[PDB]
This record gives structure tokens, C-alpha cells and sequence, in this order.
């Protein structure tokens, strides 16, 4: 752990384990496709832990292997 | 309306991450993916009533036995999931109930038992062998198989009925 606590819409959550070489669109499929929500029409945030409430948007083609020990947030567009 | 909280407790190798999945997305999952803390939600209509199932499956690996005593006083109903092909999972039911009772004190906890993987033939744990155990706790016993959609709906339905008793 080596984990990233990702919060999904509809007041849901999921923590995933990330191996090196994996982005944020490949290792987030089965952990999101099993809820009906399509990644194409869903955003992505990284909850800043210095303000608590103001997150920053990112790109789905980001290596999530570097965000070990963080905490994300997914929103619907 | 009322929001039912279904906490799924069970060991490793069983079919927790296949039951909770095949209810929301109706899909069976092979690939053993070590879960840690995943929550689910679905707008269902149980007994002529459009309800809501905020499911939360837990980890069977005892490397996360710290936040157990956090959502087990949150969840309204529990769900002990094992497989009749795994004996060790059957022997760890006693160490679940006593650890669930430890949290919310009461002995009248809305629960129901699920013997997953009934589509195999590696049954070392019979029905009555599990019924006589489930009788002691006073909760029913349902036999499922998350590979063939058997008893899947009855798992997250009969459990709600137990919440609709207290
Ligand atoms: N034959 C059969 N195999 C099943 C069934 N349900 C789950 N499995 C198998 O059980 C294995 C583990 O599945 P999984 O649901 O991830 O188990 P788990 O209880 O979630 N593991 P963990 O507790 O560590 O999260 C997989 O190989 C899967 O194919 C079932 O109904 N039949
Ligand atoms: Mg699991």
C-alpha cells in the first residue's frame, strides 16, 4: 500500500493497488466499469490535503504509480 | 426513504467480489483481485418499494484488521459470506460473529449466511453442517453460486428482510 483511495460518484468509494507502468485509465477500469459509470464521461480530481475542499483536475493519461499514498476524487461531467 | 447498509464480511478466496458485483452490474468475475475497501450502491425495488443498497465489501486478509471497528457499528446489517469448498472459511465464522457482536454489543444483529460456489463439487461443508451452525446464531442460511447467478438476488433480499424485522 501502494494504494490510492478513490471516491466515486453517488456517495461511493474504492481503494485500488497500483503497480508500476500502469496509468490511471487502465488500472481504473474494473474498479469503475462494475458500477455502470463510463470513464469517458467522468472527471478526475486529486484532493489537496493542505486546504481540504479544493481539489485539482488531472489527465486520465497520468501514471498513477506516482500518486502512492494519496487520495483522489471522481466526478461526473 | 430508508437506506439499507449491507456490510459484507468473509474470508479470502471465496466469492464476495462476485456476489456484490453480479447484483449491480450482473457480471461474474474470475481474476482474484485482493480487495481492501470498496463501496457500492444501487437503486432497487425490494417488496414493492424502490429502495437503496449501499453495499460495502470488506477484506478477508487480516492485514487490514484495524478499521474493522469503524463501519461495523455503521452498517445496519451484516453478511457472512463463505464457500462450501473452503473449510477454513467455515471455521472462521465463529470468529466473525463474536467480533461483530463485540462492536455493536447486541446479539440480535440482522444477519444471514451465504454458502457461495454451490456450482462446484468440492463440497466438504454440507448444508445441515452449516444450518446447525446458523441455527445457533438464529440467522437463516442461503446457498449461492456467483458464477451462475444462483441465490444472488436472494442474498441481498432476504438480508433486508432481517433488517425489516428489527
Ligand atoms: N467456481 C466459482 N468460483 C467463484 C465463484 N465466485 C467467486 N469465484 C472465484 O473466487 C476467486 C476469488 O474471487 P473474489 O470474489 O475476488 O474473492 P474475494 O472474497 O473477493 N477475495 P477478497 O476477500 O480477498 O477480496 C476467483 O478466482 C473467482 O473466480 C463462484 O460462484 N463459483
Ligand atoms: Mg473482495
Amino acid at each position: 500500500s501502494n494504494t490510492i483511495r478513490v471516491f466515486l460518484p453517488n456517495k461511493q468509494r474504492t481503494v485500488v493497488n497500483v503497480r508500476n507502468g500502469m496509468s490511471l485509465h487502465d488500472c481504473l477500469m474494473k474498479a469503475l466499469k462494475v458500477r455502470g459509470l463510463q470513464p469517458e464521461c467522468c472527471a478526475v480530481f486529486r484532493l489537496l490535503h493542505e486546504h481540504k475542499g479544493k481539489k485539482a483536475r488531472l489527465d486520465w493519461n497520468t501514471d498513477a504509480a506516482s500518486l502512492i499514498g494519496e487520495e483522489l476524487q471522481v466526478d461526473f461531467l | 426513504m430508508t437506506e439499507y447498509k449491507l456490510v459484507v464480511v468473509g474470508a479470502g478466496g471465496v466469492g464476495k467480489s462476485a456476489l456484490t458485483i453480479q447484483l449491480i452490474q450482473n457480471h461474474f468475475v474470475d481474476e482474484y483481485d485482493p480487495t481492501i475497501e470498496d463501496s457500492y450502491r444501487k437503486q432497487v425495488v425490494i417488496d414493492g418499494e424502490t429502495c437503496l443498497l449501499d453495499i460495502l465489501d470488506t477484506a478477508g486478509l487480516e492485514e487490514y484488521s484495524a478499521m474493522r471497528d469503524q463501519y461495523m457499528r455503521t452498517g445496519e446489517g451484516f453478511l457472512c459470506v463463505f464457500a462450501i469448498n473452503n473449510t477454513k472459511s467455515f471455521e472462521d465464522i465463529h470468529q466473525y460473529r463474536e467480533q461483530i457482536k463485540r462492536v455493536k454489543d447486541s446479539d440480535d444483529v440482522p444477519m444471514v449466511l451465504v454458502g457461495n460456489k454451490c456450482d462446484l463439487a468440492a463440497r466438504t461443508v454440507e448444508s445441515r453442517q452449516a444450518q446447525d451452525l446458523a441455527r445457533s446464531y438464529g440467522i437463516p442460511y442461503i446457498e449461492t453460486s456467483a458464477k451462475t447467478r444462483q441465490g444472488v438476488e436472494d442474498a441481498f433480499y432476504t438480508l433486508v428482510r432481517e433488517i425489516r424485522q428489527h
